DNA sequence: CAATATCCCGAGTACATGCACAGGATGTATATATCTGACACGTGCCTGGAGACTAGGGAGTAATCCCCTTGGCGGTTAAAACGCGGGGGACAGCGCGTACGTGCGTTTAAGCGGTGCTAGAGCTGTCTACGACCAATTGAGCGGCCTCGGCA
């Protein structure tokens, strides 16, 4: 895959920011926030793939990512488990 | 094969408290997750409590303690006062 | 002046939609998994369950980041605030 | 009252280990607030593990288990 | 002869950041944990080593809170710590609000 | 340059530690065991691919002044250092709990047969909620009429 973190386009970061309650966003927040999101994805999808490899599956499934989240103190309600 | 869920007891309890009201399916999955998260936390803490005291069983007191640790505040003294209704009725 | 930026707050705090475009986020998660194993397949609900957890982390970080900009008497958030909010949080 | 025996210079020592140069006079009576609540939250659990086992002295293991529960583990007194 | 304000504060850092000894007096902290305990169960007793594991955990909490507080004061251009700093640190770590 | 301080080196200092010892409880060792689940076999689904198209968004730019940023501000205390107070620190013993052992007998697990609760079924069969549109309201700014204060 090419460079797909650039697909978290600047306006989308502003939407997330706007939800969070902030008025004014310096231009260096965009390239910092992509950095934070890529580090979070790495540390959850690694666990989700290790739960997958244990079961001899190829397809990653919703319970794998939910168990991956559950161990990091970041439990998600909505997809079971 | 059957899949099993708590989905009917949460609905049954909803009609206990809001007789006109209902739940959307996506908002059922929340209760069906929440209710089994609190199951696991009680089971896990009650299990450790038996182990620390080198018991094998898990009687009522091995759970009433696990609730009185795990719940934050008024919910502890309410849930303890609620569960001691249930077993007191059952043992008659 | 300075009012339309504030009008957006009252919009996005009322809606509960997902705020990142779906396909661009899905192709990023396929990229990040390739260095863990080649030729995964992702279940369509797994990709959603990532997105729902990401947005809920990002928006929690901007809530905790703004508090730092207020502390410095500013309005504008800056990377030094994100850095503080992550260091003090223990990331 | 017994909480005022967490004397001003003791707070300064704790602070000095933490690396702070200069301490506002409002920090003394405020810091006591955070110590008093922290002790409140682990003694509730330590006396809970005590009352469970019917004994009526708090042991080192009780305060270890209370601290372990809240994510503030100590290696020292019995892991 | 008399040093400059600042000189002795940095001398104290290099002292208490090199020792590992306990910083609160024993008896005054032992009185405090008894008073907070008797509000929850009357006529307790403590083992002599239980109160030590309280103290060694408290000091290590206080010292961590200050280390995370100073980070706020430094960010806010000051060097002096003030209550408004602790309220920020303790809110981002999710303890109080 | 003077002074307080940290650094450094050797004497003299209890006990801590590492060890040797007796001995006990448990890890081993062998034989037996079924059954977990490994493995093998197909079942059938979705994960994926692959197209056509609009319209939403995204990116870009332009103009600009808000907000940040900086300097210089004036005002008051944490720090410094000392004097100065009482309080944290080191021994004598009581007996109460904790442990631990004994015999306390409550309940669970298991295997038994019967049976009704639940959870997958529908187009169920609608119709709450979901857009779609209309209508009201307030508020703000721009014209317009009219007393009076400073000037000929």
């Amino acid at each position: 895959l090419r460079d797909n973190i650039q697909g978290i386009t600047k306006p989308a970061i502003r939407r997330l920011a706007r939800r969070g309650g902030v008025k004014r966003i310096s231009g260096l927040i965009y390239e910092e926030t992509r950095g934070v999101l890529k580090v979070f994805l790495e540390n959850v999808i690694r666990d989700a793939v290790t739960y997958t490899e244990h079961a001899k599956r190829k397809t990653v499934t919703a319970m794998d990512v939910v168990y991956a989240l559950k161990r990091q103190g970041r439990t998600l309600y909505g997809f079971g488990g | 094969s059957r899949k099993e869920s708590y989905s009917i007891y949460v609905y049954k309890v909803l009609k206990q408290v809001h007789p006109d009201t209902g739940i959307s399916s996506k908002a059922m999955g929340i209760m069906n997750s929440f209710v089994n998260d609190i199951f696991e936390r009680i089971a896990g803490e009650a299990s450790r409590l038996a182990h620390y005291n080198k018991r094998s069983t898990i009687t009522s007191r091995e759970i009433q303690t696990a609730v009185r640790l795990l719940l934050p505040g008024e919910l502890a003294k309410h849930a303890v006062s609620e569960g001691t209704k249930a077993v007191t009725k059952y043992t008659s | 002046p300075g009012t339309v930026a504030l009008r957006e707050i009252r919009r996005y705090q009322k809606s509960t939609e997902l705020l990142i475009r779906k396909l661009p986020f899905q192709r990023l998660v396929r990229e990040i998994a390739q260095d863990f194993k080649t030729d995964l397949r992702f279940q369509s609900s797994a990709v959603m369950a990532l997105q729902e957890a990401c947005e809920a982390y990002l928006v929690g970080l901007f809530e905790d980041t703004n508090l730092c900009a207020i502390h410095a008497k500013r309005v504008t958030i800056m990377p030094k605030d994100i850095q503080l909010a992550r260091r003090i949080r223990g990331e």
